[PDB]
């Protein structure tokens, strides 16, 4: 669906703007962490590309990524907000309803990206694995990973990316 | 207004370890990276690495990949730096620097920390008395030896600050005792020697020593 | 690694005149992103670094426009249009394209002037110090330029080595000269076993080496 492609374009640009604004990001900022390899196990027509919008302050990055995702979702027709709990369950093993999604994605991000296995991961080059992705035949679903330069920040990006690629099914 | 406070000088025995530090002020700590540069005595600068204070990420020069360990403290805005297994060459000054917003330029430097032994002591002041041979009524040289003090600095004025022309106060040197030593000298007319009094004022603030030595002809 | 070569190493500069310093690199410094990450810094004598130019040409806040930078790729140039006495110092170039960040070896800028030979004076230990049980002999070479001088201690015509420290002042803001102080250090006992103490000085503006000396218990 084109609800997909134009919504990920909206959210990939809300991310970018908010990181610049709230975290003083730039594409001319030497990243601490670098997205190395990018791997789709079962790829049925998706391209993932990485975009560098790095910055020092990783909690600024987490809140900026929360703000973008709050908005983008709240900017959904109630009919298409209806489909979001199903993506939650399929990607994060979490149960939710439309009125609950914001607090529940919220509470998952800071549990998961404040955990010690994320915050204390200081390995420079980090890869991203997604299980599956489908695109329209002649229309590749084009996704963008926004590398924030931190491990705490990419953790929130990747979770969005997990929900998104599950939407393509 | 950005400000970088560093810890004072150190003297370690070969094979040991030292920890410099770097309190910060004036900017949102977590928003800027912190570097560390060392400068050997009479040598050029050398980059050691940096730290992100929001996260802990570090990136060392390989020359010290096993010996440096940059560290932070989001509460006290303080970035540490521990060099282990100190050799003789590791003796140098150590500055910490703040980055711009791209982690590509050094926008603010610290002040220095000479790592290379004694405790806090005040100096003995010794008269360097002018020569008897001199030269008629031409120019004569006298001075002060401000010997065996720690830490730095000391200030020296001449004649309660009224004597400025011809004063040379030399930079300190570290002696093998762990104490600094310093000379201060003024050249004056040979004629004024028996006519004018020359008192060198030495103020070493850490010990609150305050000595005023008259330097009288031979 | 990236090796930065600065040239020249020393630059006597007439007050108010131009001046140029050069920086070369062992690899190009133009980054993929378009910028060239070359920078210049000033170090005032014994002070800490002080920002100057970044990314080849832009100046930090509060930086006089007399300073100016240029170049491209792998050979860069810094230029002070008129050299005030406050610009004396060592200038360093740095790069940050290639981790690790690396600096050149520096260039010393000093005001130029005509050669001046030093005035020499020796100072035997003071009685007071000799009470304390140690003996310092001090030699003052005053107002000299160029900065390059040699000081030699001789105890009873015996060249000393390893027992003496020196220290030099900054170039003088008014007459542009240097001064140096060498300090011979001996135990009181060792001071007493020898009679003649001489300080011997070598420097361009002297046509033959100068010696100032004294005999224990005389001057």
């Amino acid at each position: 669906a084109a609800s997909i492609q134009t919504t990920v374009n909206t959210l990939s640009e809300r991310i970018s703007s908010k990181l610049e604004q709230e975290a003083n990001a730039s594409a001319q900022t030497k990243c601490d962490i670098e997205i190395g390899n990018f791997y789709i196990r079962q790829n049925h027509g998706c391209n993932i590309t990485v975009k560098n919008m790095c910055s020092a302050d990783a909690d600024a990055q987490l809140d900026a990524v929360l703000s973008a995702a709050t908005e983008t979702y709240s900017g959904l027709t109630p009919e298409q907000k209806a489909y979001v709990p199903a993506m939650f369950t399929a990607a994060l093993n979490i149960q939710t309803s439309v009125n609950t999604v914001v607090r529940d994605f919220e509470n998952y991000v800071k549990q998961t990206c404040n955990s010690s296995a994320v915050v204390d991961n200081k390995l420079k080059i980090q890869n991203v694995i997604i299980d599956e992705c489908y695109g329209a035949p002649g229309s590749p679903t084009n996704l963008e990973f926004i590398n924030t330069g931190s491990s705490k920040g990419n953790c929130a990006i990747k979770a969005l990316m997990q929900l998104t690629t599950k939407a393509t099914t | 207004q950005v400000q970088l406070v560093q810890s004072g000088a150190e003297v370690k025995k070969p094979g040991a370890s030292v920890k410099v530090s770097c309190k910060a002020s004036g900017y949102i700590f977590t928003r800027y990276w912190m570097h560390w540069v060392r400068q050997a005595p009479g040598q050029g600068l050398e980059w050691m690495g940096y730290i992100n204070p929001s996260t802990g990420y570090t990136e060392y020069n390989q020359k010290f990949k096993d010996r440096v360990t940059m560290t932070r403290d989001t509460s006290t805005s303080t970035v540490y730096m521990e060099l282990s297994s100190l050799r003789s060459e590791d003796t140098a000054v150590y500055y910490c620097a703040r980055s711009d917003y791209t982690n590509y330029v050094f926008e603010y430097w610290g002040q220095g920390t000479l790592v290379t032994s004694a405790s806090t002591k005040g100096p003995s002041v010794f008269p360097l008395a002018p020569s008897s041979k001199s030269t008629s009524g031409g120019t004569a040289a006298l001075g002060c030896l401000v010997k065996d003090y720690f830490p730095e600095p000391v200030t020296v004025s001449w004649n309660s600050g009224a004597l400025t022309s011809g004063v040379h106060t030399f930079p300190a040197v570290l002696q093998s005792s762990g104490l600094y030593s310093l000379s201060s000298v003024v050249t004056v007319p040979s004629s004024s020697l028996g006519t004018q009094t020359y008192i060198c004022n030495v103020n070493h603030k850490p010990s609150n020593t305050k000595v005023d030595k008259r330097v009288e002809p031979k | 690694d990236v090796v930065m070569t600065q040239s020249p190493l020393s630059l006597p500069v007439t007050l108010g005149q131009p001046a140029s310093i050069s920086c070369r690199s062992s690899q190009s410094l133009v980054h993929s992103n378009g910028n060239t990450y070359l920078h210049w810094f000033q170090q005032r004598p014994g002070q800490s670094p002080r920002r100057l130019i970044y990314k080849v040409s832009n100046r930090f806040s509060g930086v006089p426009d007399r300073f100016s930078g240029s170049g491209s790729g792998t050979d860069f140039t810094l230029k002070i249009s008129r050299v005030e006495a406050e610009d004396v110092g060592v200038y360093y170039c740095s790069q940050s394209t290639h981790v690790p960040y690396t600096f050149g070896g520096g260039t010393k800028v000093e005001i130029k002037r005509t050669v001046a030979a030093p005035s020499v004076f020796i100072f035997p230990p003071s009685d007071e110090q000799l009470k304390s049980g140690t003996a310092s002999v001090v030699c003052l070479l005053n107002n000299f330029y160029p900065r390059e001088a040699k000081v030699q201690w001789k105890v009873d015509n015996a060249l000393q080595s390893g027992n003496s420290q020196e220290s030099v002042t900054e170039q003088d803001s008014k007459d542009s000269t240097y001064s140096l102080s060498s300090t011979l250090t001996l135990s009181k006992a060792d001071y007493e076993k020898h009679k003649v103490y001489a300080c011997e000085v070598t420097h361009q503006g002297l046509s033959s080496p100068v010696t100032k000396s004294f005999n224990r218990g005389e001057c």
